[PDB]
RNA sequence: UAGCGCCGGCCAACUCCGUGCCAGCAGCCGCGGUAAUACGGAGGGCGCGAGCGUUACCCGGAUUCACUGGGCGUAAAGGGCGUGUAGGCGGCCUGGGGCGUCCCAUGUGAAAGACCACGGCUCAACCGUGGGGGAGCGUGGGAUACGCUCAGGCUAGACG
RNA sequence: CCUGGUCCACCCGUGACGCUGAGGCGCGAAAGCGUGGGGAGCAAACCGGAUUAGAUACCCGGGUAGUCCACGCCCUAAACGAUGCGCGCUAGGUCUCUGGGUCUCCUGGGGGCCGAAGCUAACGCGUUAAGCGCGCCGCCUGGGGAGUACGGCCGCAAGGC
RNA sequence: CUUUCU
């Protein structure tokens, strides 16, 4: 868990419009794009894994949140390679927030899978057969890595910050450490924990978090081999 | 544990063709004497209800006022919108010198003794903020100490 | 042309710190330099050090800091919550060293130009003298 | 000239007890035994959540009433604990405490303040020899506070400092029950006194 | 001997009856057109008490003339624009002066009053004694950071 | 043809010669005034048509002052960015006009838009500040009465201050 | 076209 030739990926990365406080993780443009500095990205990722050793070998929960379409998969696998939950989709305002209601979705999807299963199973107009069919749908469309979460989580894990202000922001409200893998176009002061790195592009996503959901594991006496995830690489 | 004292409650309005739609407005202090003061803003359809969500909202957003002997470290002014509120610490036997608003905060923060004066905007709920706003600026010359350390 | 160099200087420092600059510039003159030694003691800033931009003498200034907050705005606490120009000209400020007031109960200082050098009030008051109250700082 | 009038009133407007009558004060008739509450038609109606003025005017209206006292006289004693050095709380109740009609009143002498007051008022009583029948002197410090050779045959100041026989006194006093005399020691401080009463009420009250 | 004001809110103190946008109240908001805690009386209550209430005037509240301590895009408030007199304000370095400014001593700052202490009249009001404070100005001595002044130097303003 | 302002580069010269500005002087849209000239179109007033309950209007047909030039006067305005001038300081992004450069970008001057921090009652402002400061001028102090009265000053008058 | 008041 580590290297410094990351530079076979992550690194540089965003045109130029930056967010001028990002400042100090850049190294300079070329041909146009900045150049986010690795050593830094280093720097943050020790200071940054290490908060997360701590935090794993504690048994403590980890919310990653990842809605980008350009990691929106290896959110869920990463996220499910650990007893890990995970917004994949669309994140519902609150979720953080307003908990103990998005709570009641969770308990509705549950409640549901039953009666798909119990004796009612084929009971009432298919109609509501039918609509309940959609309640699930829908209901598993968004809470199937929010599904664990039993209380609020300990910390996060958000893909990009900026993409993800929200979700950050609820956190920030109820001093929910925050981490990311975030780069040129965001505020870094808004980042607990920082990876600054390529926000966007999997060939970097990938290797990040699964390196941080390794570095769960490694911590937390699974001693896993090697992630399912580099198969979405291509 | 903690007191609780409701500084306004106000009626208010809203229109729909058909009538005046009304939805009343509660603001709360909350403090346990000791150095906890709380200041909470609740709107509800009924006043009870208000009242309630105003405590709630009060709890769940305190202060910690740096009493000592009854007073404040150090004189504030703090302007919130076109409210200002002055806070001047004052010796033992002075009694609290505030405006009701000001006060009710004041005493529940724990604070026996202080010189207070509402400059422009007199309106409580802005007032009201701003008081709680002013202690949550007041420092100690531990922490003025912490500060310049290094 | 630059009508008061010294409220140029704190308004300079005030205007960096408000946006957390780590450094800061302000075109160099001994009265100016004397009055961040006193920056400097009372521990207000880190410090500053005499460089040469664009071949003229200035003064970096380094700030500083509380540290990093919670929630949101994590932005620090203030060292310097206040600093205020007094005495200005075509409206100068002199007291007595009995009329040297006590900024902010004690926890904040002033800084007095005194035929003694330019002291704080403590400074002042302790070698029993009054001058131009050139600014509050708390 | 003083209050004058249905005194237990005063004591279920004030909701607190008032001792303004010594005896049966303690028996069960001082009314707040089984009608604690306010004179006139409405004593019963629920009470409206009473307002910042209303607290502090009563707190006053309490403490006064008890040493039963005019406003005027009451406010420039204020005003006066209020000029002097230390917790103004203190040094008004220590000046309250220092009227001999009150020391009289504090000394079993007499039954209740008023009573004393009346005992002053007719001479019965001595300062350090010479007679003073202005109840609102100053008692201080050291001054011993005897009775009237003359009146220390009367039943009154018999049966009052018959009972006093046993009973202890405040300690920043004591009294020779024998020569009928007592001696003002020190001005009684806050803690020394048990009144119903938040002073800094008294002194907010004063502030508007 | 005990009276007077008040009890809609500001503001401590509520009911019945009478009246019916009348008679009236009223400081401001307002109250009265048949259930009026707002008029009139009564019962009760609140506050003061040989006083209580009114009117008048001053300060306050009023940072509402803002030195302390406010303002001017749309609320009252930028001058139609320029050129420019007086005046106000004045970059960096050094030296002389010591006008401002700071300090010390000293004189003055009467008595009374104000403040503190003790004392006299049974208390207090009132009064006596003693003590401390006091800006301003005069005189002598001192300081020189800042402001002024004078002299010298500089190029970062300005002009060419 | 005569002439003002202004910006950039070079950093070459002077050496604080600076900023603001009560008065003063000047400039100041339109309409308006005086004398002379001009007069196509337009067009207050006005003369007619129509519409209308009426039409001293809006629509239609005519039409004088005027609009034009000269010399002189008037001096006002939603004379507006409804935002006095100067200097320093405090993220950026985007479009544009003009100059320099090693010219697919940097850099100076100007015009716009979105915006950090911050300010604001809100709307909004935000390196073209309404932010942070200093200097100097002007101005405000509830509405109506009223830009009126009186007085003064200016104007030929209207009228202005 | 115009097209008042309550
Ligand atoms: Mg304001
Ligand atoms: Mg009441
Ligand atoms: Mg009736
Ligand atoms: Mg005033
Ligand atoms: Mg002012
Ligand atoms: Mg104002
Ligand atoms: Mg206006
Ligand atoms: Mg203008
Ligand atoms: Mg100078
Ligand atoms: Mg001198
Ligand atoms: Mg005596
Ligand atoms: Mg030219
Ligand atoms: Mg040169
Ligand atoms: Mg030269
Ligand atoms: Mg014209
Ligand atoms: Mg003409
Ligand atoms: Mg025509
Ligand atoms: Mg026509
Ligand atoms: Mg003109
Ligand atoms: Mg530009
Ligand atoms: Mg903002
Ligand atoms: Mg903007
Ligand atoms: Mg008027
Ligand atoms: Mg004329
Ligand atoms: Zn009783």
């Amino acid at each position: 868990v580590k290297e410094l030739l990351e530079a076979g990926v992550h690194f540089g990365h965003e045109r130029k419009r930056w967010n001028p406080k990002f400042a100090r993780y850049i190294y300079a443009e070329r041909n146009g794009i900045h150049i986010i500095d690795l050593q830094k990205t280093m720097e943050e990722l020790e200071r940054t894994f290490r908060f997360i050793e701590d935090l794993a070998m504690r048994g403590g929960t980890i919310l990653f949140v990842g809605t980008k379409k350009q990691a929106q998969d290896i959110v869920r696998m990463e996220a499910e390679r650990a007893g890990m939950p995970y917004v994949n989709q669309r994140w519902l305002g609150g979720m953080l927030t307003n908990f103990k209601t998005i709570s009641q979705r969770v308990h509705r999807l549950e409640e549901l899978e039953a009666l798909f299963a119990s004796p009612e199973i084929e009971e009432r107009p298919k109609k509501e057969q039918v609509r309940l069919k959609h309640e699930l749908e829908r209901l598993q469309k968004y809470l199937s890595g929010f599904r664990l979460l039993k209380r609020l989580p300990d910390a996060i894990f958000v893909v990009d910050p900026t993409k993800e202000a929200i979700a950050v922001r609820e956190a920030r409200k109820l001093f929910i450490p925050v981490i990311a893998l975030a780069d040129t176009d965001s505020d870094p002061d808004l980042v607990d924990y920082i990876i600054p790195g390529n926000d966007d592009a999997i060939r970097s996503i990938q290797l990040i978090l699964s390196r941080a959901v390794d570095l769960i594991i490694q911590a937390r006496g699974g001693v896993v081999e090697p992630s399912p995830s580099y198969a979405l690489v291509q | 544990d903690f007191e609780e004292k409701m500084i306004l409650i106000r009626r208010t309005a809203r229109m729909q063709a058909g009538g005046r739609r009304f939805r009343f407005g509660a603001l709360v202090v909350v403090g346990d004497r000791q150095g906890r003061v709380g200041l909470g803003f609740g709107k509800a359809p009924e006043v009870p209800l208000a009242v309630q969500k105003a405590g709630y909202y009060a709890r769940r957003n305190m202060v910690e006022v740096p009493l000592q002997n009854g007073t404040i470290p150090h004189e504030i002014e703090v302007e919130f919108g076109a409210s200002k509120i002055v806070l001047k610490p004052a010796a033992p036997g002075t009694g609290v010198i505030a405006g009701a608003v000001p006060r009710a905060i004041l005493e529940l923060a724990g604070v026996t003794d202080i010189l207070t004066k509402e400059l422009g905007s007199r309106n409580p709920i802005n007032i009201a903020y701003a008081t709680m706003e002013a202690l949550r600026q007041l420092r100690t010359k531990a922490d003025v100490e912490r500060l310049r350390k290094g | 042309m630059l009508t008061d160099p010294i409220a140029d200087m704190l308004t300079r420092i005030r205007n960096a710190t408000r946006v957390y600059k780590e450094s800061t510039d302000v075109p160099a003159s001994r009265f100016k330099e004397e009055i961040l030694r006193i920056l400097a003691r009372e521990g207000f800033i880190k410090g500053y050090e005499r460089v040469d931009v664009d071949g003229k003498p200035y003064l970096r200034v380094y700030l500083k800091y509380g540290p990093r907050r919670q929630g949101p705005d994590p932005r620090p606490e203030q060292v310097i919550h206040h600093i205020r120009r007094i005495s200005k000209p075509g409206r100068r400020v002199y007291v007595g060293v009995k009329e040297i007031p006590r900024v902010r109960r004690g926890l904040g200082i002033a800084i007095l130009s005194t035929s003694k050098g330019v002291l704080t009030d403590r400074e002042a008051r302790k070698l029993g003298v009054g001058g131009e109250l050139i600014c509050e700082v708390w | 000239g003083r209050y004058i009038g249905p005194v237990c009133r005063l004591c279920r407007r004030e909701g607190v007890k008032l001792y303004l009558k010594g005896e049966r004060c303690y028996s069960p008739k001082c009314a707040m035994e089984r009608r604690p509450y306010p004179p006139g038609q409405h004593g019963q109606k629920r009470a409206r959540r009473p307002s910042d003025y209303a607290v502090r005017l009563r707190e006053k209206q309490k403490l006064r009433r008890i040493y039963g006292i005019s406003e005027r006289q009451f406010r420039n004693l204020f005003e006066e604990a209020s000029k002097k050095k230390g917790v103004t709380g203190s040094v008004f109740l220590g000046l309250l405490e220092s009227r001999l009609d009150n020391v009289v009143y504090r000394l079993g002498f007499a039954v209740s303040r008023r009573q004393a007051r009346q005992l002053v008022r007719h001479g019965h009583i001595t300062v350090n020899g010479r007679r003073v029948d202005l109840p609102s002197y100053r008692v201080r410090p050291g001054d011993e506070i005897a009775v009237a050779e003359k009146s220390r045959n009367l039943e009154l100041i018999r049966q009052n400092l018959e009972a006093m026989k046993g009973r202890k006194v405040g300690p920043w006093l004591s009294l020779d029950v024998e020569g009928m005399k007592g001696k003002f020691l020190r001005l009684p401080d806050r803690e020394d006194l048990a009144l119903p009463v938040q002073e800094n009420l008294v002194i907010e009250f004063y502030s508007r």
